[PDB]
């Protein structure tokens, strides 16, 4: 059971720059008779099966652009992507095939770097038809913001809510490389009509002052 | 020096049909008028012999077979009959000479919640020969896989409990049956009427 | 030039048995060992086991040693991943990969087979409008549907710029909820009509909901 | 001859609910009753024997209850594969008898039917028979009234209906009504109309055509 | 595992004889109670005959003196010789292993016995062409009409099994003429009528009839 731990978990690199991913191994992956380290690198774009990039830590798979290079020996291995482009956004795994069972790393997320953009905050009250079903859902939208990190808090007549909301985040946009986040607060009609003011607290590095969007039932 | 007919008909407890009891009666005199004049018997069917003329005859051996069955199964206690009781529990020969006497014993044998003490044979690979008693509890092998004495798939217990709850219908209620087998041959006698 | 094609998407209740397929076609099929990789939703790749179609030699990862069975039929060049009793933890997407040998990288990968195991049952989505409140944003709420996926289009695909369909999120109820929002000029709310096309194929549900200001 | 009577004739429940079925006997059978499940096109499957004992391979959500003349089969947490026709059979007295069965269908939201009408094909008209097919597609509930009105005159006695089982995906029924007429009778009228009455329709829907 | 596979069903004139077979696996037929249970089309279940593990035979009154159940241990097969058949006997006959003449724990797939004085006839297939009357929106409806065949069954496909989504094959309805009629319809997008070609494949094995009908709008 050879363990592979790779760092960093996430990486943000700009166009025409270098990205570096490390991979730490718990055992030497070197064969006596071949003098090659048995470690491999894989690329997995979202929604697609993994693709092999580099094997033996130095040799590049045929068809891989030469901007990908492998390095390292012993227990340390590194993957270098010089001149990062838009099509290299994926999750990269280091896998050892020295001996069964094969093991993978936890994965490394790679994204582009963009000029900081403040989110556009909108809030949507639950529709009349949904209220007929006895459940009210309030949707708060953060549109076209970078970086992905953001803080969202739900205030229902103040006093905050903890555990009645879920968040969904989109991938980086293919052109402007921004992010979109939606947080939906789910409550029954009984609890929905027991309060008046519903507010969506938003915290982001685009603006120092938190932005609050609210409405009255 | 009378024959012990009361020990059989008025016995406190009857045996299960699969393990039917048989009492040998010999070297005694009997009064059959206590039968065929009583009104307790629901069915009194005689084959080959005449119960009315029984008081002035003689026989070598008279066998009294006793067991408990359902009312639905009383018809099967008869020569030439077929069914679970007739084939697997109690079979009479086609030339049977005697009487089958049955009556309702709901008040006696039927307990609240189920008697569970009267059993009948449910599975058997071949039918019984006349006057045969199979008291085996070997697990019935319904397939080619050995059973090894443990119940399971294709391995069932050959015996089944009757139930006999007092609230059931007349057909489901227990019935006590006494089968009288008469036999005359050579000349030893020892079983005559008055 | 070795190609792997997997079986279709599977949705099963817990406790059911499942057998998926992975057929290979190429030139050096005799040299390829077929492995299996599991990727749970939001998790990384997990190596389950490998098999050689020729002699049916099979090696399992210790995690999956006794709860999965890998078999191969070298006659039709197909490897099978099989379960006896499915668990809710088995919900993932499974890949079959081909290695030209043991202790060799995996060159060939299949498209993947999505497996969903849930105690829930097929249910159609409920589509609720997101009322509009310069730049103005509206959208549609797709709530309480099972199983995935649901495709959302606007104006029969005429509107595609500024559309953000968020990834589905599993609720505590065991169902899925999804929101899709668009960005439009605030001067077109009174004139332009916006309709979201929500189609949930594993329900035969097609809803064309129109959104307008309250 | 002892008759078993099952209630209800048909039961409609959503998945996850609890289904209760009845089986009343002509005479007391004393727990000598069994329950069978039969899916469309398949053989009956044993569920309960002895009126309470569960057959091998049967999930715990099925339970048998009752004795004597009254019996009850209960299914808890209904799953989509648990919907079929359920029969009760007694073995207290020969001959062994079954019941009329109880159809168990999934309840869903009301869906109005799509109405399509098919004039008879020209190939069929050569043979001298004309058949007009009216299609009611993907509706719920099953109850639907179909009327043929030819030249605004109500037609009767020459139409047959057929309804599919619940679809495995959207749980909707489909209905086909065919009006069969000879070529001579078919060409003695101009306007053929199909009128559909259903719960999901505000007003009756009529799809019609002209022989031209 | 327990398997019960039946044979012998078909069409027979009234008064004619017909024998049914039931190949069994997973148990010894000479040691188990075995029963035949029939089911009239659209009706309930009806017990017919049972053979005890000891060879005892019992029959229902409606079939007594005409049917004769038998077993063959060598071939592991249960037989039901049906003689002097009547129109009322028309039913699907099931072969079931019986537990002590109480309940049937295993059932066969079932074979259909049809008793009638009508003669076998192959079906006639006519198209149900799409039109404006068959297009309530972006979806158009088309199908086939399988008419005047006897006896059952008829299997209907679309594009040799390629088309299976949104296909409704209605149950056979017995016409006043004594011949069954069946319709199968599909729902397709209205834009594919001039592009795709739809063919319904109708197969009626009793008449050895195979019809591949094309439908044109
Ligand atoms: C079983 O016992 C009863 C006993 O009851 C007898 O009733 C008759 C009716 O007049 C009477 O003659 C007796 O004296 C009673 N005897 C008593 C009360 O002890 C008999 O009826 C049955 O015949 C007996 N069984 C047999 C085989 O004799």
């Amino acid at each position: 059971d050879i363990q592979l731990t790779q760092s960093p978990d996430s990486l943000a690199v700009s166009l025409g720059e270098r990205a570096t991913i490390n991979c730490k191994s718990s055992q030497t992956l070197l064969y006596s008779s071949i003098n090659k380290n048995y470690l491999a690198w894989y690329q997995q774009k979202p929604g697609q099966p993994p693709k092999l990039l580099i094997y033996w830590t130095s040799t590049r798979e045929s068809g891989v652009p030469d901007r990908f290079s492998g390095s390292g020996s012993g227990t340390d291995f590194t993957l270098t992507i010089s001149s990062l482009q838009a099509e290299d956004v994926a999750v990269y795994y280091c896998q050892q095939y020295y001996s069964t069972p094969y093991t993978f790393g936890q994965g490394t997320k790679v994204e582009i770097k963009r000029t900081v953009a403040a989110p556009s905050v909108f809030i949507f009250p639950p529709s009349d038809e949904q209220l007929k079903s006895g459940t009210a859902s309030v949707v708060c939208l953060l549109n076209n913001f970078y970086p992905r990190e953001a803080k969202v808090q739900w205030k229902v007549d103040n006093a905050l809510q903890s555990g009645n909301s879920q968040e969904s985040v989109t991938e980086q946009d293919s052109k402007d490389s921004t992010y979109s986040l939606s947080s939906t607060l789910t409550l029954s009609k009984a609890d929905y009509e027991k309060h008046k003011v519903y507010a969506c607290e938003v915290t982001h590095q685009g603006l120092s002052s938190p932005v609050t969007k609210s409405f009255n039932r | 020096n009378l024959c012990p007919f009361g020990e059989v008909f008025n016995a406190t407890r009857f045996a299960s049909v699969y393990a039917w009891n048989r009492k040998r009666i010999s070297n005694c005199v009997a009064d059959y008028s206590v039968l065929y004049n009583s009104a307790s018997f629901s069915t009194f069917k005689c084959y080959g012999v005449s119960p009315t003329k029984l008081n002035d005859l003689c026989f070598t051996n008279v066998y009294a077979d006793s067991f408990v069955i359902r009312g639905d199964e009383v018809r099967q206690i008869a020569p030439g009959q077929t069914g679970k009781i007739a084939d697997y529990n109690y079979k009479l020969p086609d030339d049977f000479t005697g009487c089958v006497i049955a009556w309702n014993s709901n008040n006696l044998d039927s307990k609240v919640g189920g008697n569970y003490n009267y059993l009948y044979r449910l599975f058997r690979k071949s039918n019984l020969k006349p006057f045969e008693r199979d008291i085996s509890t070997e697990i019935y092998q319904a397939g080619s896989t050995p059973c090894n004495g443990v119940e399971g798939f294709n391995c069932y217990f050959p015996l089944q409990s009757y139930g006999f709850q007092p609230t059931n219908g007349v057909g489901y209620q227990p019935y006590r049956v006494v089968v009288l087998s008469f036999e005359l041959l050579h000349a030893p006698a020892t079983v005559c009427g008055p | 030039q070795m190609q792997l094609v997997q079986s279709g998407t599977e949705v099963k209740k817990p406790g059911e048995s499942l057998k998926i397929s992975c057929k290979g076609s190429g030139y050096g099929i005799i040299t390829y060992w077929i492995g299996w990789v599991r990727q749970m939703p939001g998790k990384g790749l997990e190596w389950m086991g490998i098999i050689y179609p020729g002699d049916s030699e099979t090696r399992y990862s210790p995690s999956f040693q006794g709860q999965v069975t890998i078999s191969a039929d070298k006659s039709i060049n197909t490897a099978y991943l099989q379960w006896s009793s499915l668990k809710a933890s088995d919900t993932a997407i499974y890949y079959c990969a081909g290695s030209s040998g043991i202790s060799t990288p995996m060159d060939v990968w299949g498209q993947g087979t999505t497996v969903t195991v849930s105690s829930a049952s097929t249910k159609g989505p409920s589509v609720f409008p997101l009322a509009p409140s310069g730049t103005a944003a509206l959208g549609c709420l797709v709530k309480d549907y099972f199983p995935e996926p649901v495709t959302v289009s606007w104006n029969s695909g005429a509107l595609t710029s500024g559309v953000h369909t968020f990834p589905a999120v599993l609720q505590s109820s065991g169902l899925y909820s999804l929101s899709s929002v668009v960005t439009v000029p605030s001067s077109s709310l009174g004139t332009q009509t916006y309709i979201c096309n929500v189609n949930h194929k594993p329900s035969n549900t097609k809803v064309d909901k129109k959104v307008e200001p309250k």
